[PDB]
């Protein structure tokens, strides 16, 4: 999950506050890539 | 059938704080507990 | 260990209630454990039978019979979101700031799966916030670092 990945430690400061993954990325279920798009007469779509 | 099995948590933070590599942790336990294939020898003419 | 002990073990996992009841007219051993510690409770805490929890307390089962590793048969219910069971289990007396060996308890885990009715149960039976663990960690500490917002608002 996004929550799992957001929690990761990057690193503990001096002072001891945390540095999460979350803290330094918007962290998001996307796309292995955004290039291709498709709809169907219009209204949203995927296909094979 | 599912059967009892012992989950053991690495403290990532404990871990950073200590200067321990996580790295070195999961070696240290899947090398002693586990096993692990390093490199072959050659023993009276044949690879092992 | 009985041969009975052991069919109570695998009828409390399996959630087979007809054939607990038989177990237990026979006496069937309530305080039997598997190689890990785990009774008939510890099972059926995990497992989420509700009817068998009540019926092994019912005939005398230790409501906080700890495993290898220092957990009760709450620590499992309250982990895996069984709102019912955590209630009848305290009514029966469980330690509600029971520690395992890594001076975790009820509310920790509770805390850490964001079961927020757990929370509020083990709270009202007097669940200790300010406990740590063995890294010093609070059911606060938990609900921050996981980012539960409800949550880290009811620790205040
Ligand atoms: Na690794």
């Amino acid at each position: 999950s996004t929550e799992e990945f957001g929690k990761i430690l990057l690193k503990v400061n001096q002072d001891g506050s945390r540095v999460l993954l979350r803290d330094v990325a918007k962290i998001e279920l996307g796309g292995e890539n955004y290039d291709i798009i498709a709809e169907f007469n219009g209204q949203p779509a995927s296909g094979l | 059938e599912d059967t009892p099995q012992f989950k053991i948590d690495i403290d990532q933070e404990k871990a950073q704080a200590l200067g321990v590599s996580i790295n070195d942790i999961n070696t240290t336990l899947g090398a002693a507990w586990g096993g692990s294939y390093v490199n072959d020898f050659i023993d009276r003419g044949r690879v092992k | 260990g009985s041969d009975l002990g052991k069919k109570l073990l695998e009828a409390a996992r399996a959630g087979r209630d007809d054939e607990v009841r038989i177990l237990m007219a026979n006496g069937a051993d309530v305080n039997a454990a598997d190689v890990v510690g785990w009774t008939p409770l510890h099972l059926a805490a995990y497992w989420g039978h509700l009817e068998i929890v009540e019926v092994l307390l019912k005939n005398g089962a230790d409501v906080n019979a700890y495993d290898t590793l220092g957990s009760t048969p709450l620590h499992l219910a309250a982990h895996f979101g069984h709102l019912e069971i955590v209630e009848v289990l305290l009514k029966n007396g469980a330690d509600v700031n029971a520690k395992d060996d890594n001076g975790i308890t009820p509310l920790h885990l509770a805390a850490n799966r964001g079961h927020l009715e757990i929370v509020e149960v083990l709270l009202k039976y007097g669940a200790d916030v300010n406990a740590q663990d063995k890294f010093g960690k609070t059911a606060f500490d938990i609900s921050i670092n996981n980012g539960n917002e409800d949550l880290a608002e009811i620790l205040q």
